[PDB]
């Protein structure tokens, strides 16, 4: 079934792998040589999942749990069983993830928008990598990656984090977090304006752009306008990942103790170190 | 081009915007244009309307902040290296337990927090009403005054709703960079482990959806601004093939897709959720559940 | 146990908001439909939302959704098989029928306004103090298409006034006549303005604007629409990266 005014854009090309071979759909899902790769990674992989439930002995989604290799296998493989299901899931997932990246990039040909969605995906598809590549190698084990079950990885979370103390001191961690809110805070703000105006009183014509201009400048003084909103938007999101890929590539690699004692390289600065008085002194 | 920043600035006058229902004379001057602005979005600044409650808000929320200040001078010694070396670490603190919910705490054991939280009561409530009355003046909907309602919803649960509930002032948040982290740390330890709060769990999930949805609702914009896209109430008013495309490339990417105007409806709620479920999560912390852990084991 | 009941809760609103969100994004485009154009049978577990009117700004009209759909001017188009699901070639020129990469919407045929009455987008040589205040003015630079070949020369920009942004390129072609380009369908350098979606034979074919003064909302889903569809359709024509940097 199609949208009422699509028939007019399903059209052959923009394929980048296999021509017209994979170019059509099923329902509305377009497929592509990508689509059927995703899934083919996504089927396996789960399928190694279930597998790994098996071996672990439960059906029970709140305590299925892939773990990677123990420190002891280091960048190695390993048995099935203890770490290698792990391994091949985690090949399955960057392949199933980067093949939907990949097919993204198709639908836009076909429709010839711009490639800012899959390009902005990849980060994402990078912070993943951070955690179960990235770091791992840098670090020298697979151990060091967190595991593929519902609340095990929070524990990881928790116990990864406070093997520095409380993380809140990452000064990485600090920016991302950042990112975070003020990207939920301009979200918020984006919505409600655009629906602020479309929606005016009861009664009312639509309100135009320029009340949305007038709305904000009048409120704070400042409004960054349609394009720049949503260039906010985007730019608030994908730094929020990347200073979270950011804060994590650095701890255990070049960072190995409590991160509030990083904070200290600014309270012994010479000029002030010794002078008595205040929290430090 | 990927349209990121602007390729070239174009300025025209001063825009004064609509009038509506305004009353002009609260409206300040244009303000200076920002060329560096300009490459991201508008170069202009300005002007702003300052009415009695916005001058109520802006004194309430200087005093707030300047009474933190004071302090830290004080813990400070008042010695201008001391301020900048410790300034993350110096913290306004409320009363200690043994003063419950009264206002009798001596300035440097509580008394100056309850005054500071007092103008950022104010502060807060007063920059609220702003909301609601700037877009009325405009005869534009309340969405933006609900929203922000949403997010002054966990900060009173987090410093006078929840710590009323508990019997005192020493349950709220203290003023200071390190401090009010140190107590947010120190929270999920005493309430055995805020992981285990479905609330804690639901609120990081629309914050993780909030970069989730953003990423890709302003990609998709910009993907589409080749043919007007950022024209959003245009394009609600009169459909075009910017926001045909964009609705394609999602329903073929994922198998269904929003309408120029319900994907700000998608997104209000996305963040709004943030702090809605974040709110509850906390206010039935040490009120009705002492420890996450636990209460999870018995559901 | 009241934290327990919250949580219970808050699942039956989610469950109902999602709902409703869903249901208000289906405004346009539904019913959805075969590719014959007839009713689908299956139109999904959501049901459509009850009308609402938007009134429009100066008087324009009112817009009311859910309605029938308002696309009506032929397709271009033709199946390629018999089962659903496969792309429709294109019967004749893709870029002048505008299907594909080249559709476009029959909108308003009206320029849009600001708040104050006033056309929304001018050239600049009519937009009372609007100039370059930053980076590489491009009005009077050559235009070069992807072939490498000059298809005209840069004679204004058209400006969106609420945005105070740069929203077109005004091209002279060398008949004379001018053409607008999406301005974030170019890219500006130094020494002229380079044009990656079409071959300077396109440029000609792009469509064209009644009143020199003023674009409709009409005739800039034409023009982007086009410029746009070039992408794929002149590929063929696209000198590659390495020619470029010669
Ligand atoms: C429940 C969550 C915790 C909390 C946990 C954290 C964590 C964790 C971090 C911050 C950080 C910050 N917090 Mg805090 N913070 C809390 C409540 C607050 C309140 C309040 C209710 O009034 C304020 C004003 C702040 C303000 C701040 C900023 C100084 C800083 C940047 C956040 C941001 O994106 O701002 C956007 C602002 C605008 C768009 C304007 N926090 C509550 C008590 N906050 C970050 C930082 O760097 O801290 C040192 C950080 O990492
Ligand atoms: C006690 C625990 C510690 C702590 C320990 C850690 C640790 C340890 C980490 C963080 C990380 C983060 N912390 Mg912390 N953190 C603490 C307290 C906080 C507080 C707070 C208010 O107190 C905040 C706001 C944060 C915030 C954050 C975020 C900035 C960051 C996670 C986002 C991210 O990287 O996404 C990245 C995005 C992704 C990973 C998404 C990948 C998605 C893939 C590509 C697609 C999935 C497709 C899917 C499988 C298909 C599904 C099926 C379909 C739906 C059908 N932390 C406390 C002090 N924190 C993490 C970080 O920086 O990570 C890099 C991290 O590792
Ligand atoms: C650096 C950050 C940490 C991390 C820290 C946390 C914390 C802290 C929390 C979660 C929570 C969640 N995490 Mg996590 N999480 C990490 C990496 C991941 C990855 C991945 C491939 O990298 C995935 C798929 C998830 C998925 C999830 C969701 C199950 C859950 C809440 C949804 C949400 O926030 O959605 C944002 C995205 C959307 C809203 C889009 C829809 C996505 C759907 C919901 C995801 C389906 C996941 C699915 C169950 C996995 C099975 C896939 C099948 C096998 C194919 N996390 C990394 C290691 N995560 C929350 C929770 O309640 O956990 C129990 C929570 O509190
Ligand atoms: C060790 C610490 C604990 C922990 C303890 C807590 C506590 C305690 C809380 C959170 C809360 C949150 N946690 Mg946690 N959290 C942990 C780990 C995590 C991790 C992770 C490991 O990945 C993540 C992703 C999160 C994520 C989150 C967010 C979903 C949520 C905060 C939203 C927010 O900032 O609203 C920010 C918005 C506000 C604070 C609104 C109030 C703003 C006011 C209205 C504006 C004042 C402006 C003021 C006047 C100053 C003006 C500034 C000038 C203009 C510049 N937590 C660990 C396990 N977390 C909060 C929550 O809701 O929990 C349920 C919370 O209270
Ligand atoms: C700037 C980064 C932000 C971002 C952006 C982003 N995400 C995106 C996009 C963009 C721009 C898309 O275009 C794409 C999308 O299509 O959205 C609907 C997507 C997407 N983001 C998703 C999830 C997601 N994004 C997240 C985060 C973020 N996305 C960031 C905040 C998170 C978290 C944890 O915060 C999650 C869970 C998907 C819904 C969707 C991409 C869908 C996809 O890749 O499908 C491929 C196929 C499958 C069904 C995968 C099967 C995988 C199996 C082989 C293995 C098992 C996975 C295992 C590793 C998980 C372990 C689970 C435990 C941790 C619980
Ligand atoms: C749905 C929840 C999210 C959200 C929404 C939100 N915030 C909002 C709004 C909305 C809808 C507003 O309308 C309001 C606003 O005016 O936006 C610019 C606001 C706002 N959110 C603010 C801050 C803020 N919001 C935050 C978070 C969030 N806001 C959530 C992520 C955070 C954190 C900690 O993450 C902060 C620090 C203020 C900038 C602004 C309300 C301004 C205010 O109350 O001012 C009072 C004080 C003065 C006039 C002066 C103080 C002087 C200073 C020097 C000190
Ligand atoms: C359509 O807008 C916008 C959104 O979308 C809804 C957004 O989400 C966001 C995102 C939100 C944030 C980054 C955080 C919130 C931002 C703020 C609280 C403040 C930001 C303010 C400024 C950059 C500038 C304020 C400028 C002023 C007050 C200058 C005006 C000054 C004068 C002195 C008047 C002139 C003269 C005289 C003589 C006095 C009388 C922004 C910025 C936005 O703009
Ligand atoms: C103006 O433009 C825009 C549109 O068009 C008008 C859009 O639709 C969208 C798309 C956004 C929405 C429809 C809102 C809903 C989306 C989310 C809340 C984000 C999270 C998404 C999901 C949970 C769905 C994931 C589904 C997948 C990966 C497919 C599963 C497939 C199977 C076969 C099983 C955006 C961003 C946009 O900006
Ligand atoms: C003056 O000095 C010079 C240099 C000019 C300036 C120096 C100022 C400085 C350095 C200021 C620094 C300020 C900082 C670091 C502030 C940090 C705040 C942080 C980190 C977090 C905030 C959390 C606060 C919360 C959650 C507050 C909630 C408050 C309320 C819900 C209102 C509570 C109101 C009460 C108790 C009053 C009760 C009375 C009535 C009747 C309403
Ligand atoms: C509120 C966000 C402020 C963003 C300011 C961004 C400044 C970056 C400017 C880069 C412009 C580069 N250049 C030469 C191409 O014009
Ligand atoms: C306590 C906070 C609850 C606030 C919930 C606000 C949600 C914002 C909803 C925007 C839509 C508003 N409405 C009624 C005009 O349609
Ligand atoms: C608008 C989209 C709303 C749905 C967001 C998806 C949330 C999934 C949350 C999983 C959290 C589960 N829980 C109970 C363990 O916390
Ligand atoms: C995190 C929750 C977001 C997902 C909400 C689910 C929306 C499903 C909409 C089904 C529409 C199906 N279709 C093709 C018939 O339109
Ligand atoms: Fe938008």
């Amino acid at each position: 079934a199609l949208l009422s005014f699509e028939r007019k854009y399903r059209v052959p090309g923009g394929t980048l792998v296999g021509g017209n071979l994979f170019d059509f759909w099923v329902g509305p899902f377009y497929v592509g040589f990508f689509g059927v790769a995703t899934f083919f990674f996504a089927a396996l992989g789960i399928i190694l999942i279930a597998w790994s439930a098996v071996l672990q002995g439960t059906w029970n989604p709140q305590l299925i749990s892939v773990y990677p290799p123990a420190l002891e296998y280091g960048l190695g493989g390993a048995p099935l069983a203890k770490g290698g299901l792990w391994q091949i899931i985690t090949i399955c997932a960057t392949g199933a993830f980067v093949s939907w990246a990949l097919r993204e990039v198709e639908i836009c040909r076909k429709l010839g928008i711009g490639y800012h969605i899959p390009f902005a995906f990849a980060f994402a598809i990078l912070a993943y990598l951070t955690l179960v590549l990235f770091r791992p190698v840098m670090m020298g084990a697979w151990g060091y990656a967190f595991p593929y079950g519902i609340w095990t990885h929070l524990d990881w979370v928790s116990n990864t984090g406070y093997t520095y103390g409380n993380f809140h001191y990452n000064p990485a961690h600090m920016i991302a977090i950042s990112f975070f809110f003020t990207n939920a805070l301009a979200l918020a703000l984006h919505g409600a304006l655009v629906l602020s105006a479309a929606n005016p009183e009861k009664g009312k014509e639509m309100r135009t752009p320029d009340h949305e201009n007038t709305f904000f400048r009048d409120l704070v003084g400042y409004s960054i306008g349609t394009l720049g909103i949503h260039r906010l938007g985007l730019l608030l999101s994908l730094s929020a990942v990347f200073f979270s890929a950011l804060c994590m590539i650095i701890t255990g690699t070049i960072w190995f103790d409590q991160w509030v004692d990083w904070w200290q390289w600014w309270v012994k600065l010479p000029w002030w170190a010794n002078i008595p008085g205040g929290i430090n002194g | 081009y990927q349209n990121i920043f602007s390729q070239v600035q174009v300025r025209g006058p001063a825009d004064l915007g609509m009038t509506e229902d305004v009353n002009l004379a609260n409206r300040s001057g244009v303000g200076p244009f920002s060329t560096l602005l300009g490459w991201f979005g508008n170069a202009q600044l300005g002007p702003i309307y300052l009415g009695s409650l916005g001058v109520l808000s802006l004194f309430s929320g200087l005093m707030w902040f300047f009474t933190i200040g004071i302090w830290f001078w004080y813990q400070a010694g008042w010695n201008p290296a001391v301020f900048l070396r410790d300034l993350f670490f110096f913290s306004l603190e409320p009363p200690a337990p043994e003063y419950g919910l009264s206002f009798a705490a001596p300035l440097k054991e509580g008394g100056l927090w309850l005054i500071a939280s007092f103008f950022m009561f104010v502060a807060v409530w007063s920059w609220w009403g702003r909301t609601y009355l700037r877009a009325q003046a405009l005869g534009m909907g309340k969405h933006t005054a609900w929203a922000f309602l949403s997010a002054i919803w966990l900060w009173m649960v987090l410093g006078f709703i929840r710590p009323i509930l508990m019997g005192s002032w020493s349950e709220a948040v203290p003023y200071g960079i390190f401090s009010h982290l140190d107590w947010t740390n120190n929270f999920s330890l005493v309430h055995g482990n805020l992981f285990y709060n479905p609330f804690h769990g639901l609120s990081i999930a629309f914050l993780y959806g909030s970069a989730l949805l953003f990423a890709m609702h302003g990609a998709t914009i910009l993907a589409v601004s080749r043919f007007g896209g950022e024209c959003e109430l245009e394009q609600i008013a009169d459909r075009g093939t910017a926001a045909e495309r964009a609705a394609l490339f999602w329903r073929w990417t994922m198998g269904f897709n929003a309408t120029m105007e319900g994907i700000h409806r998608w997104a209000i709620w996305m963040a709004v959720l943030v702090t809605l479920t974040g709110g509850i999560g906390i206010l039935l912390s040490g009120t009705v559940v002492d420890n996450w852990y636990v209460w999870g084991q018995n559901h | 146990d009241l934290a327990s009941l919250a949580i219970y809760s808050f699942w039956i609103f989610l469950a109902g908001l999602i709902y409703y969100l869903q249901t208000e994004n289906m405004r346009e485009g539904y019913p959805l439909e075969n590719e014959d154009g007839t009713p689908a049978a299956n139109q999904g577990p959501f049901p459509l939302p009850k009308p609402k009117t938007f009134i429009l700004p100066h008087g324009r009209g009112t817009l009311t959704v859910p309605g029938p759909e308002s696309e009506d001017r032929p397709i271009a188009l033709a199946r390629t098989a018999v089962s659903e699901g496969f792309p429709h070639a294109p019967t004749g020129d893709p870029m002048k029928d505008g299907v594909g990469p080249a559709s476009w919407v029959a909108r308003r045929d009206l320029p849009e306004l600001d708040g104050h009455g006033h056309n929304k987008i001018k050239p600049m040589k009519a937009a009372a103090g609007f100039h370059v205040s930053a980076g590489k003015n491009p009005i009077g630079l050559p235009v070069r298409g992807c072939d490498l070949e000059i298809a005209g020369k840069v004679v204004d920009i058209w400006v969106d006034i609420p945005e105070q942004m740069a929203r077109f390129l005004e091209v002279e072609l060398k008949d004379g006549s001018t053409r607008l380009l999406p301005m974030q369908m170019v890219k500006v350098q130094s020494n002229r303005v380079h044009v990656n979606a079409l071959s300077s034979d396109l440029f000609a074919g792009i469509p064209t604007i009644k009143s020199p003064t003023e674009v409709t909302l009409l005739e800039e889903d034409k023009i982007c629409g086009y410029v746009a569809g070039g992408l794929m359709y002149a590929a063929p024509k696209r000198k590659s990266v390495v020619a470029a940097m010669l």
